[PDB]
């Protein structure tokens, strides 16, 4: 299940008539397909390098940003995508990515997660080398239930 | 519309018995009993079987033979009798409970030939399941023909109607249960086993499941011995069937004047001589412990434990312990397990167990999932099984921390409050505990305090009346005497014992003495005060200090010694002897 | 009309069913009440303002206006409730194109121990305290499978090989029924103080479906009205577990509003309060079954009177409760003090360290539920914890947080909330090693960390000193107690326990001290003296809390001259009692004047 989360381009945590909107959407979709302009692409490339240096961002996320920028340019029926369009796409993706930081707080499925999983591995090795009682104890040790289950499955595979 | 002539005749005769039979006063006792039954929480009425037998022997014989067949009609008769008499709620369940049944069968004797007939059995509860409502007379509606099926009685299983109510419609598969209209009754599944009295030696006991309902649901708690009056029945299990004893009434199993009247002339004469026998203390100690040498103080303390003090409950709902707890810390060998085994063998209600027991109960009540039902059940432990008896626990130093805290709570409050997995209960446990333990490292270091010698927690040690230290003396005479005892026992296979009193005589004397509740005289009060003054003034160095807990133990031992001679009041002799015992049990550091 | 043959059958009849429906709908318009404000119109407008589909109907109005209808409500709860629901839905649609009707003000209120089979499948109102609650469980569906190659239907199977032919086919669903389309399960037990001591408090399970979901929090005393009926449960055939289908819920503000007293007794209480010496008598009556430990008695009286919680506001709130910790060597009857305060103070609970709250998967089912611990259960009451020195590390952290905040914030799986516990902790524990060590201080000779020690207004040490006269008095007292209670048996004068309880309730709920005047100069000088001698503002806040408590003991309005003196005496005596032998002697010598002030 959590693997699917990696393939979602955008993830968020909680006038014109409907028919006219649908007609405009169909018209734009069938008529205009935008592309990234050299200036916009270079801006995105530099921004991506900055985000990697600060960090996380992955090449798939770069492709998602490119698709969002193309959609934004298509809204205006422009053959190409302006660097301002890349900036708007980046604003949306930065909303998604700070939301993603607090989602790593929510999910974290991650250097800290890897470290705590290693802690669980060490603790279980020390203990042994009922099931409900073990799960309850590890959960009381701040270990997420999903992390405990993943560690158990991995050790079963080994 | 088929009328069971037997059932109708039994109903008529039962109603006549209720509305005519009268006590020696000439008034219908059951009228007043039902008048009491009108109150809420009182939906079961007891009936004396002998009384109705006298009223109509044929009726009693028929009920005994076909109790299960006629019981619903008896309940209907009770309903009719109570409804028209007073302002009772128009519709609430009522039941009839039968007692005074002379025939007391054994769980071994429960055979299929006894199915459906009334009988009384005696057993010890082992585990108790949660209460659960259960449908008895279900009501369904056919989905296709939307006709309400009513009073489709179910025989302890999810029995849907065989076919629709309507002859026109034959759905036969889509009946819908009408929960509101369905009749439910509260059932509790209990498990009982043969009491040790009836248990043959080295024979696995018979476990019998019983169903409790109405007033009897909470009457029986785990670990207690009770007698059930009811009827054995069969219940289908996933044409398989299994036996279950549906018990209408539950009572505790079985005064000094009453015992003496019941006691035989020769037995009462023997007990009277025992009471009038001076020096009975040492004589009884020696008789009860033939295969032992020395350790006279240990035997004295064990006997005093066997007798026990007078329990007291304060006006503020506080229970003051009446029985005493003894611990024996001893070097390897030295006959500790022998002491415990003797105590267990002699005294009924005494159970021997070890601190290494791995049972889910773990030497006390626990909550465990049933392997089949998978529902949490309160399982009684050995300590509970020793209710109003003695628990000889060996390897006391090796108990687990879980059992250690449970036992601490038990000996502190005399009751165990067990709550877990949503189940909750408060099991009474007034049990004298005789523990055996070994010093840390195996050998007792007399130059160290007792705390340093044993691993028991401070609360456990504090709540023990007497500690007896058994040190393996190097004296040649003692070892020679021990060898003499053992060799004489092994050579003279029997007849080596010199029992001034027989074991059965000792048992009956103990039962007679238990009936007394010695009081404390003002002379006894001040003597106790002065003895505690001296004990406090001693203030030493002693292994463990002296607190008011020691004063409580002193008064309990004095009560037990008063019970020894059966005198109803305390005398300075008992107090001074108890003071001697407790003070001697104290061991000072030899450094 | 009425007087048929069975109430359930009578209501089931279509004729009378529609008769009652039309009568209720007409009543939805006629009942303008003596006020003439069209009460039902007001309720409809209020509901549609927020569209809550939750209507409140007072049983008194129905009984007075209709009588027979309200009489039939208890016997046929579901039918008439559905009638009222459809009537309300029609009215709302007419005025503003499902509506749930919740009843209240039931005349008879029954305790959990007071309900039996006579009350099965009927609406009833009870008063209880929540103990545990789960999430918004989606649905409980019972599935019955038509057998594969055999004329038989497999028994109901709960969700959220044939018994006769042993067919191995997958079978096909003969009938599936949905129950509790969206529901929350809670447990309510008898409110503390109504239990008959030894009796274990009764508990019952309530289900709140759609409406009223998440309308209660664990540890909240609620008057719950609902249908006490049998029903399936999550467990051959499924077990039929009796539950209460919640129709209406309420909140008992302050957790205590009995107000039950005799005006004559109130006047007597006030007159005694005017009598100054009564304070000493109160102390004397703290431990009728104990001799000695007068300081412990004063501390326990202070804790019972607690203190007025001052609230600076957003920054924090001054917890007016007085937290006490009794420590000492065994045989000091600490547990006897705990039992005394438990039996005397109303709305108090007792427990042992071997609390707070926590979410766990209810073992009976597969469902995570939050369980309300001792602290939250007490809420606005008194919590006694014996063996406080023995607790889990997680328990230690949680209790430290609760004492630091008087409220625990839970953020467990699918459950984020905060349980408030304004509970006066009277905890007790034993030294580390049993015997008390005069050299090692309180924080050293006891296995408790400093964060817990900090959040304790009073710390007291009980020493089993070897003193002849006092020991003789103790022996006399215990012997007298033993003899007078034999089963075959049947300074200032103290205060009767009943009147003492009346005083506690009245003072704790009426008098609230204040600080109109200011001796801040003396307080600050004393604090500077203490700093020069050793103290933190925690001592100052505890001092003012206990001063407020002492003022409440005498029903003083702002403060009395000796109030600050008593608070300082208590604080200084405790602080000295938690020092080393040499340090204790030094503090006693330096503070001899302050202690001698008395
Ligand atoms: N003082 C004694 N007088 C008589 N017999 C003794 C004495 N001490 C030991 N014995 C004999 O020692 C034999 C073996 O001792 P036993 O097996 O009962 O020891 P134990 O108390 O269970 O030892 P431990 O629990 O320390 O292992 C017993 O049959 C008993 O007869
Ligand atoms: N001052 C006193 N007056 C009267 N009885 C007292 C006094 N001090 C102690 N006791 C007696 O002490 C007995 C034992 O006290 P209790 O069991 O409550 O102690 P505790 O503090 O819980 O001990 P522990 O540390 O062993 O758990 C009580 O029955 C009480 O009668
Ligand atoms: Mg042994
Ligand atoms: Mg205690
Ligand atoms: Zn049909
Ligand atoms: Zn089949």
């Amino acid at each position: 299940m959590p693997t699917i989360l990696s393939r979602f381009d955008m993830i968020f945590i909680v006038e014109i008539d409907l028919a006219k909107l649908k007609k405009f959407i169909a018209y734009c979709r069938v008529k205009c397909g935008p592309r990234l302009s050299a200036e916009a692409a270079e801006k995105l490339k530099n921004r991506y390098i900055i985000m990697r240096s600060g960090a996380p961002i992955t090449v798939r996320q770069l492709e998602a940003i490119v698709r969002i920028a193309e959609a934004l340019s298509k809204m205006k029926l422009q053959p190409f995508a302006t660097e301002a369009d890349v900036e708007e796409a980046l604003r949306l993706f930065q909303v998604s990515t700070l939301d993603a930081a607090l989602s790593g707080t929510l999910s974290g499925v991650s250097q800290e997660d890897q470290e705590m999983l290693s802690r669980i591995e060490k603790q279980l090795k020390r203990r042994f080398a009922s099931e409900h009682s073990i799960i309850k104890d590890f959960t009381k040790q701040k270990y997420p239930e999903h992390a405990i289950h993943k560690v158990l499955q991995l050790m079963l595979r080994r | 519309e088929v009328r069971d002539e037997v059932a109708e005749k039994c109903q008529k005769l039962f109603l006549d018995f209720l509305e005519e039979f009268q006590s020696s006063d000439g008034e219908i006792k059951y009228l007043q009993l039902a008048e009491e039954l009108i109150r809420p929480e009182r939906n079961t009425l007891v009936v004396s079987f002998v009384d109705l037998e006298q009223f109509n022997q044929q009726l009693s014989t028929t009920i005994q033979e076909e109790f299960y067949r006629v019981y619903p009609y008896l309940c209907r008769a009770l309903k009719t009798f109570v409804k028209d008499r007073k302002e009772i709620p128009l519709a609430k369940d009522f039941y009839v409970a039968f007692q005074d049944l002379p025939t007391r069968h054994k769980i071994r004797e429960l055979t299929s030939s006894r199915i459906g007939l009334l009988t009384r059995i005696s057993g010890q509860v082992v585990r108790t399941h949660p209460v659960h409502p259960e449908l008895v007379s279900g009501t369904f509606l056919c989905l296709d023909c939307q006709t309400v099926i009513r009073d489709v009685e179910q025989q302890f299983k999810y029995t849907q109607p065989n076919i629709c109510r309507n002859p026109v419609c034959a759905n036969r598969r889509r009946f819908l249960l009408d929960t509101n209209k369905s009749r439910f009754v509260d059932f509790q599944k209990v498990r009982i086993q043969e009491t040790q009295a009836e248990l043959p030696r080295g024979s696995i006991p018979r476990s019998l499941e019983v169903i409790l309902r109405a007033e009897a649901v909470e009457s029986a708690q785990a670990g207690d011995k009770c007698d059930f009056t009811g009827t054995l029945i069969v219940v289908p299990d996933v044409l398989s069937y299994r036996l279950v004893f549906l018990a209408c009434c539950v009572a505790p199993t079985n005064t000094a004047e009453s015992i003496k009247n019941q006691m035989t002339v020769k037995e009462w004469e023997k007990v009277f001589e025992m009471s009038q026998d001076k020096n009975l203390y040492h004589n009884l100690c020696t008789s009860l412990f033939p295969t032992i040498h020395g350790n006279d103080e240990v035997k004295r303390g064990v006997l005093l434990m066997l007798f026990g003090g007078v329990p007291k409950t304060t006006g503020e709902g506080t229970s003051l312990r009446g029985d005493i707890n003894v611990c024996i810390v001893g070097d390897p060998s030295t006959a500790k397990s022998q002491f415990l085994k003797h105590v267990e063998e002699f005294s009924p209600r005494a159970v021997y167990t070890s601190g290494k027991a791995s049972s889910a109960a773990g030497l006390t009540a626990a909550v465990v999932r049933d392997e089949e039902s998978h529902e949490f059940v309160i399982e009684a432990g050995a300590l509970m099984l020793a209710d109003n008896g003695v628990c000889c626990i060996d390897e006391f130093d090796k108990m687990d921390v879980r059992d250690q805290v449970a036992i601490h709570e038990a000996m502190e409050q005399q009751t165990i409050s067990i709550t877990k997995a949503g189940v909750k209960a408060t099991l009474n446990a007034r049990t004298s505990i005789l523990a055996a333990a070994n010093p840390i490292s195996g050998h007792y270091d007399r130059s160290k305090s007792l705390k340093q010698n044993i691993n028991l927690s401070a609360p456990i040690m504090s709540r023990f009346d007497l500690f007896f230290i058994l040190v393996d003396e190097c004296n040649e005479v003692t070892d020679y005497a021990i060898a003499r005892r053992i060799v004489d026992l092994h050579s003279r296979i029997e007849e080596s014992i010199d029992r001034v009193y027989s074991l059965d005589d000792i048992r009956r004397y103990l039962l007679f003495a238990r009936q007394f509740k010695p009081k404390i005289s003002k002379e006894s009060e001040d003597f106790i005060v002065e003895q505690y003054k001296h004990l406090r003034q001693r203030d030493g160095k002693s292994s463990w200090r002296i607190t008011v807990r020691q004063l409580e133990s002193m008064i309990r031992l004095s009560e037990a010694m008063a019970r020894m001679h059966c005198c109803d009041e305390v005398q300075p002799k008992h107090v001074k002897e108890a003071f001697r015992l407790l003070n001697k049990s104290i061991i000072r550091v030899e450094t | 009309d009425l007087k048929g043959h069975s109430v359930r059958e009578w209501v089931s009849m279509a004729g009378p069913r529609l008769e009652i429906h039309h009568r209720f709908k007409n009543f939805l318009r006629t009942h303008v009440d003596s006020h003439g404000h069209n009460v039902f119109k007001e309720r409809i407008s209020d509901m549609c303002k927020e569209n809550r589909e939750s209507l409140v109907v007072n049983y008194e109005d129905l009984a007075a206006r209709e009588h027979v209808l309200a009489y039939f409500l208890p016997e046929a709860p579901a039918e008439l409730l559905q009638i009222f629901d459809e009537a309300a839905l029609e009215v709302v649609l007419a005025m503003y194109p499902h509506i749930h009707v919740r009843i209240s003000h039931l005349p008879l209120v029954e305790e959990l121990r007071s309900l039996r089979q006579l009350h099965l499948n009927q609406l009833i109102r009870t008063s209880g305290v929540v103990t545990s609650c789960t999430g918004v469980l989606p649905q409980l569906s019972m599935v019955k499978y038509n057998c594969n190659k055999c004329n038989f239907v497999l028994g109901p199977f709960c969700q959220s090989s044939c018994p006769e032919c042993q067919s191995a086919g997958p079978f096909e669903v003969n009938m599936e029924e949905t129950i509790y389309q969206n529901y929350q399960r809670i447990r309510i037990q008898e409110s503390p103080g109504k239990v008959a001591a030894g009796r274990l408090p009764r508990s019952k399970d309530a289900i709140l479906l759609a409406d009223l979901v998440d309308s209660c929090k664990p540890g909240d005393e609620i008057e719950l009205t609902g249908i006490y009926h049998n029903n399936y449960d999550g467990s051959g055939f499924p077990v039929f577990a009796t539950v209460i289908l919640a129709n209406h819920v309420a909140k008992k503000d302050n957790k205590v509003a009995v107000g039950e007293l005799t005006d004559e007794d109130v006047k007597m209480i006030t007159s005694l309060s005017k009598d100054q010496q009564i304070g000493e008598k109160i102390f004397a009556s703290i431990a009728p079954s104990i001799y000695g430990h007068e300081d412990i008695k004063r501390g326990l009286a202070l804790a019972l009177f607690g203190g007025e919680p001052k609230n600076p506001g957003g920054k924090h709130k001054v917890r007016g409760d007085i937290n006490v910790l009794l420590c000492g060597d065994p045989g000091t009857a600490k547990s006897q003090f705990l039992k005394y305060i438990e039996k005397v103070s109303s709305r108090a609970i007792f427990t042992t360290g071997q609390l707070t709250a926590y979410v766990q998967r209810h073992p009976v089912s597969r469902e995570w539920t939050l369980e309300a611990g001792a602290l939250v259960l007490a809420d606005r009451g008194v919590c006694l914890i014996d063996e406080f020195d023995k607790m889990n590390d997680q328990d230690r952290t949680s209790i430290h947080e609760a004492m630091e905040q008087q409220s625990i914030s839970i953020s467990k799986a699918g459950i984020v909330t905060s349980l408030q516990a304004r509970c006066t902790v009277i905890a007790a524990a034993n030294p580390i090693g049993g015997r008390y060590d005069p050299s090692l201080t309180f924080s050293e000779n006891v296995d408790l960390t400093e964060p817990i020690i900090s959040r304790f207004d009073i710390l007291c040490v009980v020493r089993d000193t070897v003193d002849p006269v006092q020991d003789e008095m103790l022996a006399r007292f215990v012997v007298g107690s033993h003899v007078r209670h034999h089963p075959s048996n049947k300074g200032v004068e103290p205060l009767p326990q009943e009147v003492l309880k009346k005083y506690i309730i009245y003072a704790k709920e009426r008098v609230h001290p204040k600080l109109n005047q200011m001796d801040q100069d003396k307080v600050a000088k004393m604090y500077s003296d203490l700093r020069k001698e050793s103290i933190t503002v925690r001592h100052i806040e505890s001092m003012i809390r206990m001063a407020e408590a002492h003022a409440r003991i005498h029903l003083r309005d702002y403060v009395i001259e000796d109030d600050v003196n008593m608070a300082i005496r208590v604080m200084l005596e405790s602080f000295i009692d938690t020092q080393k032998f040499s340090v204790m002697r030094s503090m006693r010598k330096t503070f001899a004047r302050y202690l001698s002030f008395r």
